[PDB]
């Protein structure tokens, strides 16, 4: 099997840079290799033949270069809907072989989150079981710290978190909280509080409400 | 321009077929190839056959657990993998091309390998510059999609990747954001489907 070992693994970099990513062969495949670029929930989509050759459609600020062993893609505008995984690809002798990849994450403003608390569906409730959510809303950079606190006490080991990919248009994440307790549990509490510390606030912000008010 | 059969839910030991056709021309005038994507986002190439000289061409890899196969009268691709194991869990990819002309890939067919059954979500409403949103709790297999307003309502909308609560069922919310002028306005529908469970259901989001 060729390998295609693939770096950086993972870059982030502001809109209008140049970035460079580079492919090692383990045995010159000439020219016969291809470039991927594969956007958040999106099929890859090839950028390059032969090395250096673009697909139509393919703006000019994505290139190819190199041979034998050695390949380079260079993005020359960096723009936020660039955001993606890359990936090269060899096709000059079977079978076909993929790099690792390459995670482009592209380097923005702080930007403080938008805290939004939902309390469970009173339909919800009625099967047993009550979810309440906490949704942290277009920030950057992705690390964040929620705490779940009911009546006071803070919490542990009944919530879970979810985060988006970075948005192509503003570049920033969101990011959700949920909190999972009994019918029962719920119904024990009033005070539901979903506390949000981000390097974006200069003081951590709480959004919290009542129980049946 | 691509179509791929449905997600599928697959017993261990079990097999499974995946079919792929085009719209508007046939695949089978044209090179096609497989490729499976697992471990988080990564790639392998399967095999492809070639339109103009009989064989298909595999990954040694994938050398008995993979068979394709082509039907030129209907243009439809097949991958058969049998003998499934956890670690056929994966989205798989047909991809079409020519030459250096085209190279375009399907959207994709994840495969759970699980002995599990099959089970939709509920749907719970997430009520209420506003956000609102859908809790989509309890399903299994991977993947569902959501969406709202019927399409109409894209900007703002946010779906978290899916979370394996301990219950071993997948759980995810979609959000969106929009004027709170507009909550007595406008109505808001999320439209939840689960393929595997054939399970489709539209909830109506509304201020509590
Ligand atoms: C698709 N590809 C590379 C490639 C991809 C798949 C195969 C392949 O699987 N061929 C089997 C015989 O038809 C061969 C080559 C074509 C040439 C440009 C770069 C992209």
């Amino acid at each position: 099997e060729l390998v295609m070992t693939q770096s950086p693994k993972f870059m982030s970099t502001s809109v209008g840079d140049r970035v460079s990513v580079t492919c090692k062969a383990s045995q010159n495949v000439g020219t016969h290799v291809a470039w991927y670029q594969q956007k958040p929930g999106q099929s890859p989509k090839t950028l390059i033949y032969s090395a250096s050759y673009r697909y139509s459609g393919v703006p000019d600020r994505f290139t190819g270069s190199g041979s034998g062993t050695d390949f380079t893609l260079t993005i020359r505008d960096v723009q936020s809907e660039d955001a993606a995984e890359y990936f090269c690809q060899q096709y000059n002798l079977f079978p076909v072989t993929f790099g690792g990849g390459t995670k482009l994450e592209i380097k923005r403003t702080v930007a403080a989150p938008s805290v939004f608390i939902f309390p469970p569906s009173d339909e919800q409730l009625k099967s047993g079981t009550a979810s309440v959510v906490c949704l942290l809303n277009n920030f950057y950079p992705r690390e964040a710290a929620v705490a779940w606190k009911v009546d006071n006490a803070l919490q542990s080991g009944n919530s879970q978190e979810s985060v988006t990919e970075q948005d192509s248009a503003d570049s920033t994440y969101s990011l959700s909280s949920t909190l999972t307790l009994s019918k029962a549990d719920y119904e024990k509490h009033k005070v539901y509080a979903c506390e949000v510390t981000h390097q974006g606030l200069s003081s951590p912000v709480t959004k919290s409400f009542n129980r049946g008010e | 321009q691509l179509l791929e059969s449905g997600p599928e839910l697959v017993e261990p030991g079990a097999s499974v077929k995946v079919s792929c056709k085009a719209s508007a021309y046939s695949i089978t005038d044209f090179n096609i190839y497989w490729v499976k994507q697992s471990h988080g986002k990564n790639l392998e190439w399967i095999g492809g056959i070639d339109p103009h000289n009989g064989g298909p061409v595999y990954n040694q890899k994938f050398n008995g657990k993979a068979t394709l196969t082509v039907d030129k009268s209907s243009s439809t691709a097949f991958m058969h993998l049998n003998s499934l194991t956890s670690e056929d869990s994966a989205v798989y990819y047909c991809a079409i091309f020519y030459g250096n002309f085209f190279d375009y890939w399907g959207p994709g067919t994840t495969v759970t390998v699980s002995s599990a059954s099959t089970k939709g979500p509920s749907v719970f409403p997430l009520a209420p510059t506003a956000a609102l949103g859908c809790l989509v709790k309890d399903y299994f297999p991977e993947p569902v999609t959501v969406s709202w307003n019927s399409g109409a309502l894209t900007s703002g909308v946010h779906t978290f990747p899916a979370v394996l609560q301990s219950s071993g069922l997948y759980s995810l919310s979609s959000v969106v954001t929009v004027p709170s002028s507009s909550l007595g306005t406008q109505t808001y529908i999320c439209n939840v489907n689960h393929k595997p469970s054939n399970t489709k259901v539209d909830k109506k989001v509304e201020p509590k």
